[PDB]
RNA sequence: AAGAACCUUACCUGGUCUUGACAUCCACGGAAGUUUUCAGAGAUGAGAAUGUGCCUUCGGGAACCGUGAGACAGGUGCUGC
RNA sequence: CCCGCAGAAGAAGCACCGGCUAACUCCGUGCCAGCAGCCGCGGUAAUACGGAGGGUGCAAGCGUUAAUCGGAAUUACUGGG
């Protein structure tokens, strides 16, 4: 299947072990799955503060 | 060519706010 | 499992005194209270249909310090019991221990009444009990243990409770530091500012 | 008070930028690494490495020593001017002018080196501009962009020759090709290749309706008549045919196009210079190889030339310009250099974007 | 546009000034104004003759010129969607 | 489970804030990034995007996804045409 990459900017490649989460976008024809940012190999987004549980960013350690 | 016939590079038409094709049911807010 | 924040900001969202900061000074004596509850609070709200029932429910929870997981569990027992489910909820919230201590004047705040209970300083029916959710049985005695005898809060709060209404379903003995829990409290006998019927409709959505 | 010293201040800060370009620290670090590897006893025992180690040496010695020549040179020119003003030696005033200029002439030597002009950047080139989609709105943008480039090179002095021009339907072309004769003509124009966005209220629809048109431009050089690697046979195809109408004073008075294709990888070139069919096919195969030549250089960039495979394909210089007419805001998407003068850059004030493209190109 | 030879003229080329052609506020000194010569396309820049009036806030206000620190001024620059 | 020993000393995060559904206006981006459950938001003046401040809802849990039922009187026997 084809899945959607959430978040702003990704770190994927020709071979990456990602984690597929259900969910339709209803904006791309045929995309009916999302990709969990911050899972197995797909890393979390960069510089994220508001909703970081979504997109797997830990916390500002400052 | 193929780097221009990509489905991105298409003539984009904007919905004008007033005039022909301007009507909105409720708009960006519906505060009542 | 507690609030642990600015006390009277909770009263500002309601617009009335919820008595959870009360000593002597009424309402800050100053700047803003019973008014704008935030930054954009000077702007009046519109109070939608859900929010009227919501702020009614939130007001009652801010009074007794009960969280939503727990308050809903009082609603389960209130609804399954006989009689008026709108009335039984305020009955079970009244029989809650920290309320009973607060109605004695043993503590000057429902938070302070938890401070005395949680730090094992109150013996209900002779037995020391540190559960703030202790539903007090009718025709029972509540008492302060000797380690809290005149320990600078009991004296200060009990003298502060002279401006109260001295609740009719109870018998406090100011000078023996021992209370007495009389009958179940009547619906008409409590605060009566609370529209209890808006609460029951909310959880029955 | 000396405005020459005001240029010495300007050249010195620019020298700090010139040092800021080349990473002057790592220049002196790497140059000593070539030094240590030549001490190795097998320099004569590794002949091919020895010519290469000297090549790595000599290429940096023309730069690092020049960087140090600009260091100790500028400090003396900083001395020779201030000594001249404070002592009033008329010849010292006259000599310091030549002392400042030669450093700029070294900055000019770094200028082509910072431009790192290699293959055919010092040579003439060809243009190739295609119209987008949506009828007349696209071809006007094909026209207005092309005729901006035509008015551009004339101010710079580059000779212009329309190799081929294919008019679309209503005031504009669908494809065009222009030969730009000039010194470093490919060097000033190479980086302009990509898609150019046009945003304007269209004059073609009643009312308004701001329309977004697209058009691309492709700049490929002159390959010195032969690359020295001929990949000619390659399913060759000739299609020479008459063109639109030769109406009155239509282009070149030729109307004799020579459509040539290169089937593998799909390369199409054409020529409309003269009636002599053998002359045009000779000239079209010249640019066919050049268009095939730019394909060979993109493959190097596709692997590890200048892409820096870090996370993914870092590049995609397709949308390199945005021309918003009704907001008078021309933005380059490769540097971020903006300009609030449409008709100036529609006349050819494109030097601000060349230096922007010189940085990343 | 109820009227482009300069002016208008906002555009082009070259020559130039930049808290400025225009306004108020600060400081210092100088009344203003009038005549005339040189370089120069002109703008300006550089000199020389000339006058110092009204009240007494008398150690200046009212006027006017020049040089600076800035606050700003200025825009016929973009958007009539 | 009781008794005794300290300075409140060791113990607060998570989603959301256009409407549905409790809760805002300022910066940065500019149909490009991105949001989404649905209606749809982003075109240089966004309450929907990305930060900040301020709130709301829950709270050692909070959200997301998967799955069943409910709203579905949209399989209606109770209860439709
Ligand atoms: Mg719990
Ligand atoms: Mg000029
Ligand atoms: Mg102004
Ligand atoms: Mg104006
Ligand atoms: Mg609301
Ligand atoms: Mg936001
Ligand atoms: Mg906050
Ligand atoms: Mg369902
Ligand atoms: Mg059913
Ligand atoms: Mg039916």
């Amino acid at each position: 299947v084809t899945s959607y990459i959430g978040g702003e900017g990704h770190n994927l490649q020709e071979h990456s072990v990602i984690l597929i989460r259900g969910g339709r976008v209803k904006d791309l024809p045929g995309v009916r799955y999302h990709t969990v940012r911050g899972a197995l190999d797909c890393s979390g987004v960069k510089d994220r503060k508001q909703a970081r549980s979504k997109y797997g960013v830990k916390r500002p350690k400052a | 060519e193929a780097l221009l016939h990509d489905p991105l590079f298409r003539q984009r038409v904007e919905k004008n706010k007033k005039g022909k094709g301007s009507y909105m049911r409720k708009g960006k807010h519906g505060n009542r | 499992a507690r609030y642990l924040g600015p006390k009277l900001k909770l009263s500002r969202r309601e617009g009335t005194d919820l008595f959870l900061k009360s000593g002597v000074r009424a309402i800050d004596t100053k700047c803003k209270i019973e008014q704008a509850p935030g930054q954009h609070g000077a702007r009046k709200p519109r109070l939608s249909d859900y929010g009227v029932q919501l702020r009614e429910k939130q007001k009652v929870r801010r009074i007794y310090g009960v969280l939503e997981r727990q308050f809903r569990n009082y609603y389960k027992e209130a609804a399954r019991l006989k009689g008026n489910t709108g009335e039984n909820l305020l009955a079970l919230l009244e029989g809650r221990l920290d309320n009973v201590v607060y109605r004695m004047g043993f503590g000057a705040t429902r938070a302070e009444a938890r401070q005395l209970v949680s730090h094992k300083a109150i013996m209900v029916n002779g037995r020391v009990v540190n559960i703030a959710s202790y539903q007090v049985s009718p025709n029972d005695v509540v008492s302060i243990r000797e380690k809290a005898k005149k320990q600078s809060r009991v004296k200060a709060a009990l003298e502060l409770a002279e401006q109260r209404e001295k609740p009719t379903w109870l018998e406090v003995d100011a000078g023996k530091m021992e209370g007495t829990f009389k009958r179940k409290p009547e619906r008409s006998d409590l605060s009566a500012d609370i529209n209890e019927h808006l609460i029951v409709e909310l959880y029955s959505k | 008070i000396n405005p020459v010293n005001n240029r010495i201040q300007d050249l010195t800060e620019r020298s700090d930028v010139l040092r800021g370009y080349l990473d002057y620290d790592a220049k002196k670090e790497r140059l000593e690494e070539v030094n240590a590897e030549l001490e190795q006893p097998d320099v004569w025992n590794e002949p091919e490495r020895a010519q290469a180690l000297g090549k790595e040496r000599s290429s940096l010695e023309a730069v690092v020593d020049t960087l140090d020549q600009m260091k100790q040179g500028l400090e003396d020119v900083s001395g020779l001017l201030e000594l001249a003003v404070e002592a009033d030696d008329e010849e010292t005033f006259n000599e310091a002018v030549a002392e400042l200029d030669a450093l700029e002439e070294k900055l000019a030597q770094l200028e082509f080196r910072r431009m790192f002009s290699g293959e055919y950047d010092s040579a003439d080139c060809y243009l190739d501009i295609q119209a987008g989609s949506g009828g007349t709105e696209a071809q006007d943008w094909a026209s207005m962009l092309e005729r901006m480039y035509l008015r551009w090179a004339e101010s710079r002095g580059f000779k212009t020759e329309i190799i081929e021009e294919s008019e679309g339907e209503v005031a504009g072309i669908k494809s065009v090709t222009i030969k730009i004769s000039g010194d470093y003509a490919y060097g000033w124009l190479r980086t302009e290749t990509g898609v150019h966005r046009l945003v304007r209220k269209s004059p073609f629809d009643s009312g308004g309706r701001r329309h977004t048109s697209f058009s691309s431009a492709f700049v490929y050089p002159e390959v010195d008549d032969d690359i020295d690697i001929e990949i000619n046979p390659a399913d060759l195809r000739i299609d020479v045919y008459r063109t639109s109408g030769a109406g009155g004073q239509h282009v070149n008075r030729t109307e004799s196009a020579v459509r040539i294709t290169h089937i593998p990888t799909g390369i199409v070139t054409q020529c409309q210079n003269d009636r002599s069919q053998h002359k045009n096919k000779d000239q079209a195969m010249k640019q066919m190889k050049a268009k095939l030549y730019e394909l060979e250089m993109q493959k190097k960039n596709a692997e590890k030339q200048a892409m820096e495979d870090n996370k993914s394909d870092i590049g995609w210089g397709s949308q390199i310009r945005s021309y918003v007419l009704d907001d008078s805001r021309i933005k380059d998407l490769r540097t971020g250099v903006e300009t609030r003068n449409t008709q100036a850059v529609l006349d050819g004030s494109l030097d601000q974007f060349i230096e922007a493209s010189l940085k990343a190109g």
